[PDB]
């Protein structure tokens, strides 16, 4: 739970620099 | 089947149970109204796919002006895209919705294992065409409230905003060579 | 290139929609886990609370169909075959 | 009659339509067969 729990946190920061690369981009 | 019979021993299970029980009902209705997840988003892609293809077929006759019939084209279909995401989201809730009460006051009517097994498949199988007809009632309504009767007034009131916004009016209307 | 996008950018946040009720509980984690500690032992407490119930007595939310499941009708079946173990053991006839 | 269908109503707590819930037959037996507590020690009384 600790490794699944910490590989959340790194998929979710990750997600969210690909989501603020889809807003730079589709400008 | 078998899988009521494990419900019925099971949901009173520690003791004899003297009535049919009814958490086995729940479970059965709720283990079969949750596979219409499916055909709900594959008819929302195949009126999708048909709606874009309507769109290009009534664009094609404003050829008279190319680099205007691309952009309108790239406007609308992107609008049904950005559309697609929030209808699919309702057709999702209205079914996930329907797995939450399991009414029985409608008109639905109202060993001993297998007495009780067939009066559950029963009222299993009213409930399914229950939900059915409801299912059945609410997804064009659902497709059409989301995607067809919002984008007619995209097209109605905010495409020439959009087309005039849009830069280089000059090329925007270029005319053909024809 | 930008044609695409839009699937990108709806299915991706599909998928951050999917981990952010996952986030909600781990907005924050400090060493040793103070508090956290406590709200997860009561959250085991109470998931096995329940699921004894579930298992013994036969409380609502969706008790598995797949085996005879659990040790309510194995119990069951106990208080009733004892009633043969009962006939079963005991017998004299012609001695008496 | 009354006592019975107040438990009906409230073991039927939210869902909705269903046959009979055996555990009002239960609740009402354990308000039943509480107070034969009563006269089992009058008896008691009684033999001392």
């Amino acid at each position: 739970q600790a490794q699944r729990r910490d590989e959340m946190l790194r998929m979710y920061h990750a997600l969210k620099e690909a989501l603020s690369i889809i807003g730079n981009i589709n400008t | 089947r078998r899988e009521i019979s494990y419900a019925i021993k099971n949901i009173h299970g520690i003791r004899t149970g003297l009535f049919t029980p009814d958490m086995a009902f729940e479970t059965i209705v709720k283990k079969q109204v949750k596979k219409i997840r499916e055909p709900c988003l594959k008819c929302v892609d195949m009126v999708i796919s048909e709606l874009i293809s309507t769109v290009r077929q009534c664009t094609k006759k404003l050829q008279q002006y190319p680099r205007l019939r691309e952009e309108m084209e790239r406007i609308v279909t992107t609008h049904i895209r950005e559309r697609e995401g929030r209808t699919k989201e309702q057709v999702m809730l209205l079914i996930d919705i329907e797995l939450a009460y399991m009414n029985t006051n409608h008109e639905d009517f109202i060993p001993q294992l297998e007495r009780q097994v067939e009066t559950i498949r029963n009222l299993v199988d009213s409930y399914m065409a229950i939900v059915n007809k409801t299912v059945r009632d609410l997804m064009p309504k659902t497709i059409m409230h989301l995607m067809i009767n919002n984008t007619k007034e995209f097209i109605f009131s905010e495409l020439l905003a959009n087309l005039y916004s849009c830069g280089d009016q000059n090329t925007l209307m270029e005319e053909s060579a024809e | 290139i930008r044609d695409t996008l839009p699937g990108l950018r709806n299915k991706l946040q599909s998928q951050l929609l999917s981990i952010e009720k996952e986030v909600e509980e781990y907005k924050n984690f400090r060493p040793d886990d103070p508090a956290r500690k406590t709200k997860a032992l009561l959250q085991m407490v109470q998931q096995f609370a329940v699921d004894f119930e579930k298992r013994i007595e036969g409380s609502g939310d969706q008790i598995d169909t797949y085996e005879l499941s659990g040790g309510a009708r194995i119990n069951r079946i106990f208080h009733e075959r004892f009633p043969f173990e009962l006939v079963k053991m005991e017998f004299d006839e012609k001695e008496l």
